């Protein structure tokens, strides 16, 4: 399941500590293309593009991402099925032209995937959850979702010990036994996180402060070189997939 | 002279309950090491729950360096910014997505600019010799460590007086006499050092006076000295005494004859 | 259960993260008020955030040999509020794309219509009429995470017709098939949460 | 001959962080093996790894001297350092008697093997306690108990004593040594090696992932160099009865006063 290894990796690696400005455009950038750029010219490109980024630019020791990738694939196998077929008043058949609107649709995925993939692979939530803070989302919510951000891990964590009591003691026999057992880690994670809210408000107000929440971040400003550049790649290999 | 911080009696239980925290005024003396002393359930980590505005209790009234502070609202701000609280559990005081995030939260609901508040904090973040672990995420740390961000993240304001509780919980010999010098470190810049314990010998490490209480009264305050030793004294509440030597009839950090 | 990373055309993406819009900033306003009211709400709220994201990276026994993750949908419906919901389900979706790689940031708002604003909102319908209806609380859970989860997989069948109608069979084309597709997966799965949330309203009552 | 052994382990977390690295490890029948080491060392893991909670990029382990383990959980069971992870049904009878009873053990045989492991663990009733209602320690025997409701050949369980106090710390040593007594093969790890030998005679070094030393109780704990490479010194006494002897004319060291006299 879960997703502390995405996590820390996006905080062990060459690309971590430069600026979100940019890597928050090199994906959120061609990831917009991707969705918009036709496809058999465009998201080819961009792919390999946003892969060179990926494992050139920021090499990522995967290499072992397809682990994290692969559980889309999964999912569009069969969206890409349903394209193939299907219907009418008559049985039966393969559509007209399904193996194109099919693999115009995996491209076009896959591509804006590698964009997510690159964003979720060097650049922590944390940091895409503080630039909102230039954009409209007021204060609040960017604490909370910072907030939450946090819980998160420290929930994982009394859940993953749960988990693994019960799993000792048995936990696991019959599969009913199983989830019967699941729901007395999930039963059991609502009041432990609603107190281990209570004691952070506790213990916070030691600063003359419970709520509010302002912080100092230690992020660069990606200077405007880099944004010149970037944007110029991308509009580029925008106007060329739009050929 | 007058006391940097003491307490009345305090006074404090639960409401429809029994006691909380009687009437123990303790005063401590500016500039020394009190390690109040029993295993809980006596509610030291109650205590100083009390020394810092945290709670109002129903009867006690705590004053800090000579008179009164005004709680309820307001004033405990300022109370804070005095005193401060390292609890038991790091993930107690830390939201705070990296370290220097966290620590950085103290000057900054503190009173500070931006410039000045992040000098600050790298002050303090070296007051802890964690300054190579400065934009690693908190929940990726070391229970020792976050513990040493909790105490950063305090030092970063600059209070006289620092509680502590239990700060050696769960830590090794090495890492817990590591943080030993870091906080002998702050008591030798000047920093009043209060704290809980229930491993005695740390005591006998790192304080001045002691205080012991069980009931919720202190019933023992003197020197280290004649406390940590005093076996009888020890008695009534329920420990021993570090090892040091076992006879005077001739006729805790080791020294020896042989 | 997501729809993955841009399997949404952008005249779509942008057309359901408009026809979200209008119920994130509802709850957002009134996340605004609770803050304003009592400033601690930053800490049961973002508690109850984490946990959602939490449950439903957990795993289930599928009705079948799958192995699903539940939905929060449900059980979240009955102890939080739908609305308070719509901003944190939307919160919660950009965890389950930025750390399980399973959402998506161009259908999150997409995605955001079905998981947090028509899950919900219909996952208390079911429970508090089937409490104006004397059923027992034991299935009043259950039916309001059934047919909250069918509610998902409808809705996003159905915004997966809109976005590719059918070749041949116009707009309910992809519709059926698309309910039929999903159909096998996910009504393991919303029986089996659906009694998952029965035990765990259970406990909560105990405790 | 060996009950619970360890192929040269290898397993990293992340690109991978190698939190093992090709450790080797061997438990005998009826004993007392501390894991010593560093904290954040992750004995946890290797822990985690022996009860089946984990399977390794490359791990071998071993049952009668030999590579499904519903039997291999039975055989050998767990106690987390946190008590209330552990501890989830409602009252203390309920915890026990749900690991018999997740066993095919029928009202009447959970009836009477819950028997022995509040006795054994020295719980008395009352009974209760329930899921919570106290501090911490009797918590963990709680904890401990249910391990032991299980037909265990060995025990894994990590730290013995933390958090907990001194005459915690005493008695629950008490009732884990009388525990050897009934002939069970317990595992701990720790950072206090006070608690080592206040229980182990075998102990075994864990450094970086690797067991650079073990199987002397004393000898580990007297090789002081040895210990300085994991960052730790040797037991009191011993530290100083090493240091005693030096001066001391010295043959054996007592942890109870054996110091010399006059006149």
């Amino acid at each position: 399941m879960s997703i502390a290894s995405i996590d820390r990796v996006a905080a062990q690696g060459h690309w971590r500590s430069r600026p979100l400005a940019e890597k928050s455009l090199i994906g959120l950038g061609f990831l917009a293309l991707a969705v918009t750029v036709p496809p058999f010219p465009g998201a080819v490109l961009v792919t390999v593009a946003i892969l060179a980024f990926t494992f050139l630019g920021a090499r990522v020791p995967l290499r072992f991402w397809a682990s994290v990738a692969v559980l889309p694939l999964g999912f569009l196998t069969t969206g890409a099925a349903v394209l193939l077929i299907q219907i009418g008043p008559e049985g039966i058949g393969l559509a007209p032209d399904g193996p194109a609107k099919a693999a115009a649709l995996v491209m076009r995925a896959t591509a804006a995937t590698c964009c997510l993939l690159f964003l979720a692979t060097t650049t922590p939530a944390a940091d895409l959850l503080s630039g909102l803070r230039r954009w409209r989302v007021p204060a609040e919510l960017i604490e909370i979702a910072l907030l939450t951000y946090r819980f998160v891990f420290i929930l994982a964590e009394e859940a993953a010990a749960m988990t693994t009591a019960q799993r000792a003691r048995l936990g696991h026999a019959t599969r009913r036994r199983w989830l019967r057992s699941t729901a007395q880690v999930i039963a059991a994670l609502l009041p432990r996180a609603l107190t281990r809210a209570r004691r952070l408000e506790t213990g916070l107000g030691a600063r003359n402060w419970q709520g509010e929440m302002r912080v100092l971040s230690t992020r660069p400003p990606a200077s405007a070189r880099v944004l010149g550049l970037i944007l110029t790649l991308q509009a580029a290999i925008l106007a060329a997939g739009v050929l | 002279m007058t006391p940097i911080l003491a307490a009345e009696a305090l006074t404090y239980a639960f409401p429809g309950g029994v006691k909380a925290l009687d009437d123990l005024s303790l005063a401590v003396p500016k500039g020394e090491s009190l390690a109040i002393l029993g295993p809980n359930g006596a509610g030291k980590s109650t205590l100083l729950l009390h020394l810092n505005g945290t709670l109002r209790p129903q009867s006690g009234r705590v004053l800090l360096g000579g008179t009164a502070t005004g709680h309820s609202r307001k004033d405990l701000t300022g109370w804070r910014r005095r005193v401060g609280l390292v609890l038991q559990d790091a993930d107690d005081q830390l939201f705070a997505t990296t370290v220097f995030e966290d620590v950085s939260f103290g000057p900054l609901n503190l009173g500070l600019s931006e410039a000045e508040a992040r000098a600050r904090v790298e002050e303090a973040l070296a007051a802890l010799s964690i300054s190579d672990l400065r934009d690693r995420p908190t929940h990726m740390l070391s229970g020792g460590q976050k513990r040493r961000v909790a105490i950063a993240g305090a030092v970063a304001m600059r209070p006289e007086v620092l509680l502590l509780d239990e700060p050696t919980a769960g830590l090794d010999l090495a890492g817990t006499e590591q943080l030993l010098t870091l906080l002998r470190g702050l008591r030798a810049a000047g920093m009043t050092l209060v704290f809980s314990t229930h491993d005695v010998e740390l005591a006998a490490a790192l304080a001045d006076r002691v205080a012991l209480f069980r009931t919720g009264r202190v019933l023992a305050e003197g020197a280290a000295e004649a406390v940590l030793s005093d076996r009888a004294t020890l008695a009534k509440v329920a420990l021993r005494p570090p090892l040091v030597i076992d006879l005077a009839l001739l006729a805790a950090p080791l020294p020896k004859t042989r | 259960m997501h729809i993955m990373e841009g399997y949404l055309p952008v005249t779509h993406a942008i057309g359901w993260s408009l026809a979200a819009a209008p119920f994130v900033v509802a709850g957002a306003l009134k996340i605004r008020k609770i803050v304003a009211e009592r400033p601690e709400a930053r800490m049961t709220l973002a508690a109850a955030g984490a946990f959602a994201f939490v449950l439903s990276a957990l795993k289930i026994p599928s009705v079948t040999g799958s192995c699903s993750h539940p939905t929060g949908t449900g059980l979240g419906a009955v102890v939080f509020g739908p609305s308070v919901m719509a901003v944190l389900g939307v919160i919660v979706l950009l965890f389950q794309a930025l750390l399980l790689a399973h959402g998506g940031l161009t259908t999150l708002g997409a995605n955001a219509f079905s998981m947090a604003i028509v899950g919900p909102w219909v996952a208390f319908g079911v429970y508090k009429l089937a409490g104006k209806a004397g059923a027992s609380m034991a299935v009043a859970v259950f039916l309001a995470a059934f047919l909250g989860d069918l509610a998902t997989y409808v809705t996003t069948s159905l915004q997966l017709a809109l976005a590719y109608p059918d070749p041949a069979s116009g707009f309910l084309g992809a519709a059926l098939k698309f309910g039929s597709v999903f159909a096998l997966t996910q009504i393991p799965l919303a029986i089996a949460e659906g009694f998952l949330t029965v035990i765990v309203v259970d406990a909560l009552a105990g405790k």
